[PDB]
């Protein structure tokens, strides 16, 4: 997270830290006791799924304080429409091997109904993005969980306000822009998969996933996030299904 | 009209006709008699921050 601040311990309780062989891989969002939403691109280079661990209640990576809960990942579900190495349909649903225990430091973010998210949440201007990613473009990652308030843009406005790039990937209906174009605040690579959370009448909901950008906090550009509202039905159906052998599962989308 | 001001609902909203609507709440919450408000029914409902609550 570039230009944000430390999320006071326990104030970003749905934040998940994904690790591969003990190394930081990506962020994620706990949506119930056994399900985590992350970004599909986070799994492009996995060779052995058994090395993947999800950690909840994490705050400071330098010390263990007893609130951390680690779980093996039993399943990683990705839309059939996602193509590794590309930007569209950047979402993954992870099933933990054992449920986490809800505590003051481990609480799920609400996955909203599609109508509520499209008719109402999509119009809440600011939302919080968080993670242990790079504090600066091409800089070191954070030791403490960081959080940042970012305003959402309608796609037409994002394109108009952004500077044109040749190889620049298209902003589809499965994405949305959020952030600032003055080069001061944005999420970054190491925050990939983390939550873009929206407040509405005293409750927080999952509206986006840190996905991509043309550099972090690049002047003239905005952060791009997976538009979670497009996947509500897809996620709900999967959560009602029985686990299947083999960690990675490509599921039909829609 | 769920599209306007969330139909007055604190959380979820469903339109039935041009004059009827039902509000609903996420699991871990129950709808109050006002027909719009949601109150937690568990210790750790989704989307709430315990230390701040
Ligand atoms: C679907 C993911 O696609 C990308 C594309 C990127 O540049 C395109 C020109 C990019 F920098 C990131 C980047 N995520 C990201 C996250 C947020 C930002 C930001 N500025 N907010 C931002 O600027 C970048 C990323 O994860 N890069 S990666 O090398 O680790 C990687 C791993 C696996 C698959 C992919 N595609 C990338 C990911
Ligand atoms: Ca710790
Ligand atoms: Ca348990």
């Amino acid at each position: 997270i570039v230009g944000g601040k430390v999320c006071p311990k326990g104030e970003c309780p749905w934040q998940v830290l994904l690790l591969v062989n003990g190394a930081q891989l990506c962020g994620g969002t706990l949506i119930n006791t056994i399900w985590v939403v992350s970004a599909a691109h986070c799994f492009d280079k996995i060779k052995n799924w058994r090395n993947l661990i999800a950690v909840l209640g994490e705050h400071d990576l330098s010390e263990h304080d007893g609130d951390e809960q680690s779980r093996r990942v039993a399943q990683v579900i990705i839309p059939s429409t996602y193509v590794p190495g590309t930007t569209n349909h950047d979402i993954a649903l992870l099933r933990l091997h054992q449920p986490v225990v809800l505590t003051d430091h481990v609480v799920p973010l609400c996955l909203p109904e599609r109508t509520f998210s499209e008719r109402t949440l999509a119009f809440v201007r600011f939302s919080l993005v968080s993670g242990w990613g790079q504090l600066l473009d091409r800089g070191a990652t954070a030791l403490e969980l960081m959080v940042l308030n970012v305003p959402r843009l309608m796609t037409q406005d994002c394109l108009q306000q952004s500077r044109k790039v040749g190889d620049s990937p298209n902003i589809t209906e499965y994405m949305f822009c959020a952030g600032y174009s003055d080069g001061s605040k944005d999420s970054c690579k190491g925050d990939s998969g983390g939550p873009h959370a929206t407040h509405y009448r005293g409750t927080w909901y999952l509206t986006g996933i840190v996905s991509w950008g043309q550099g972090c906090a690049t002047v003239g550009h905005f952060g791009v996030y997976t538009r979670v509202s497009q996947y509500i039905e897809w996620l709900q159906k999967l959560m009602r299904s029985e686990p299947r052998p083999g960690v990675l599962l490509r599921a039909p989308f829609p | 009209i769920c599209v306007n001001e969330n139909g007055g609902c604190e959380q979820y909203c469903s339109d039935h006709t041009g004059t009827k609507r039902s509000c609903r709440c996420h699991e871990g919450y129950s709808l109050l008699a006002d027909g719009v408000s949601c109150t937690p029914t568990v210790e750790y409902p989704c989307g709430k921050i315990p230390i701040l609550e």
